[PDB]
């Protein structure tokens, strides 16, 4: 099942247990805990649904919310998952080597450690130092430096 | 851990499940797989088993 979409079968709402709250570009959150639980309270205690929730997932409906079923409540990449950055601002490059870890497809890849990872924190605003960056083999960090991005986005991390 | 470290190998041939330090508890997957019994009981315990 290639699709990541979460159905719900009846109206109970979500009862999300075991996450980390983290602020993302928008109103919802993404959660940074590898284990999660979900849960459906309609009318009492008893759980109509639990499924599972993997690191780097973005919750369509808060918790708490009486979703009226049939609809996603949390939605992921199905194929990766999102590393999130703790401080909001310019992507902090440490030792970009072109033409040994860069591979075109901007979208450039970080480095290769059988080819050979520098690690760095998120600049506060352009350079600024205020965080560990670790890139495992094949990650690429789409986001040049300078972008500015803000805390809970991610770019494409092409797993090896 | 405050004392006595883990140090703990990995082939390289298994991912690492978590990347953080976490807080990371007892019992807790580092890298995913179908787990032995033998580890269950031993970080988790009988009743776990």
């Amino acid at each position: 099942a290639a699709e990541s979409s979460i159905q719900v079968k009846n109206k109970g709402s979500i009862k999300l247990s075991n996450v980390k709250s983290v602020v993302n570009s928008s109103g919802k959150l993404v959660i940074t805990s590898r284990n999660t639980e979900l849960k459906l309270i309609d009318e009492f205690g008893r759980t109509k649904e639990s499924y599972k929730v993997p690191y780097g997932a973005v919750l369509a409906k808060g918790d708490g919310e009486q979703v009226a079923g049939g609809e996603t409540v949390a939605n992921w990449d199905p194929h990766t998952m999102p590393v999130i950055t703790e401080v909001s601002g310019f992507v902090r490059f440490t030792d970009m080597i072109d033409g040994q870890t860069i591979t075109r497809q901007s979208s450039l890849v970080v480095l290769d450690s059988a080819e050979r990872r520098p690690a760095l924190k998120i600049v506060d605003a352009q350079g600024n130092d205020v965080a560990q960056y670790f890139l495992p083999g094949k990650a690429i960090v789409q986001l040049e430096d300078g972008v500015q991005i803000s805390s809970g986005d991610t770019l494409a991390r092409i797993p090896q | 851990d405050g004392s006595d470290p883990y140090e703990e190998m990995i082939p390289k041939w298994r991912q690492l499940n978590v990347f953080e330090g976490e807080r990371v508890e007892r019992g807790d997957v580092i890298s995913d797989g179908p787990e032995a019994p033998h580890d269950i009981l031993r970080l988790r315990g009988v009743h776990a088993v």
